[PDB]
């Protein structure tokens, strides 16, 4: 909104600003191990104790 | 030896090479445990990381098929020395730096790899666009002008493969590249992946010489050394090796002959013109559709090698 | 009858306000 002089000047209409943010992306990431020692006993069946 | 026969049961089946359809229509099971290739990318709980199979050792089996799993080589380069607006399946260069422990590698885009060719001398306002300045580049080769001299440029730069990974850091970057295997993105939506090589440095050798049609199509970068400064230009091949060296042999006849009348070489070193090295295959019928790389403000004819088996190789020196 | 808000302050027998109309001069920009 404005306010309105009585006074002689070069008078501001009706502003509107259109602003815009626009999205971040972040990646975030790790990389973990896991021993072939750990993985065929894990997709296999045991009958020992 | 009854608990064999259930060891061989899981062992033995291996997936079907054929299967009698009889209709497209129906869609049957069988052909679908026939076209199904099981994923690499699944989400983070036990249903999806069981029924994507990724814990079963070796190649991964739900609870040997011909394919490949692809290695990732990890790379630390300076911010500075690489542009973040280069495309994802460009082919990159490591260039061997002379200290004894760096941490910081130092690797070259085709584009990158001109600029170190032009200065003491379309693609070049491209290149000259895209990197400002040379000499942030031209003190990673710390000795350029002895190394081109001597001719030693082509062992101190080993090939890479192209990039698939490059996170925009700030100050020192981290890049991804396959050096080996097929080439394929790592993104969550899992999107091919295009080999792209700029065009005025990719000339085919198929279509330069104008009837057995074979399916792997090499891929070929060569390093020349010129009186104008070396160049890297990328040759396209349906033929082998033996093949190879004798065509670019071929090709490069003017200018072994121009560079020897402009310049004597008065030593024994300066003999060499350079050399090649096989960056990997793909299929040649679908091979290398044209497209373009667009910055900012202009934009280059680029090849677009589609379905890049990357696997490179030493260099084999031209003469 | 409205509540006018605007604090009030006492200064021996007079109970005098005080307002600021700065927040209502900022939203249109123009110098105070």
């Amino acid at each position: 909104p404005t306010i309105a002089h009585g006074d002689g000047r070069r008078p501001s209409k009706q502003r509107t600003f259109i602003v815009v943010k626009n999205c971040h992306k972040h990646h975030i990431s790790t990389e973990m191990e896991l021993s072939m020692l750990d993985l065929e006993i894990l997709h296999s069946i045991p009958e020992t104790p | 030896r009854r608990r064999l026969q259930r060891r061989i049961a899981g062992l033995l089946p291996p997936p079907a090479r054929r299967l009698n359809i009889s209709r497209g229509s129906e869609f049957t099971r069988d052909v679908r445990g026939l076209v199904e290739e099981h994923a690499q990318a699944s989400s983070l709980s036990a249903a999806a990381v069981w029924r994507a199979g990724l814990l079963a050792p070796g190649e991964v089996a739900v609870a040997w098929s011909g394919w490949r799993p692809p290695v990732f080589g990890d790379f630390l380069i300076h911010a500075s020395s690489f542009n973040n607006a280069e495309a994802t399946g460009t082919p990159l260069f490591q260039f061997k730096q002379s200290d004894p422990f760096s941490g910081v590698d130092a690797v070259f885009t085709p584009l990158s790899l001109f600029i170190l060719m032009n200065h003491g001398r379309g693609l070049t306002r491209m290149a000259n666009l895209l990197y400002d300045s040379p000499a942030t580049l031209a003190d990673l080769v710390p000795d350029f002008g002895r190394l081109v001299a001597d001719r030693r440029f082509h062992n101190f730069i080993t090939p890479v493969g192209p990039l698939v990974e490059n996170i925009k850091s700030t100050y020192l970057n981290k890049i991804t590249t396959v050096v080996h295997g097929p080439v394929v993105s790592k993104a969550i939506p899992r999107s091919t992946v295009k080999v792209t090589v700029p065009q005025e440095a990719f000339v085919d050798l198929d279509a330069w010489l104008s009837q057995p049609c074979p399916a792997d199509a090499r891929l070929y970068v060569a390093l020349t050394y010129e009186e104008a400064g070396p160049r890297f230009t990328f040759f396209q091949s349906s033929r082998g090796h033996c093949q190879i060296m004798n065509i670019l042999r071929i090709y490069y006849s003017p200018s072994i002959m121009h560079r020897y009348a402009v310049v004597q070489p008065l030593h024994i070193e300066e003999l060499t013109f350079g050399a090649v090295a096989c960056l990997g295959t793909f299929s040649a019928t679908d091979g290398w559709r044209r497209s373009a790389f667009n910055y900012r403000g202009s934009s280059l004819p680029v090849v677009e090698i589609d379905s890049f088996y990357s696997n490179v190789s030493d260099w084999e020196v031209i003469l | 009858r409205v509540p006018i808000s605007a604090a009030v302050i006492k200064l021996g027998n007079h109970a005098v306000a005080v307002e600021s109309l700065q927040k209502m001069y900022n939203d249109t920009q123009s110098p105070y």
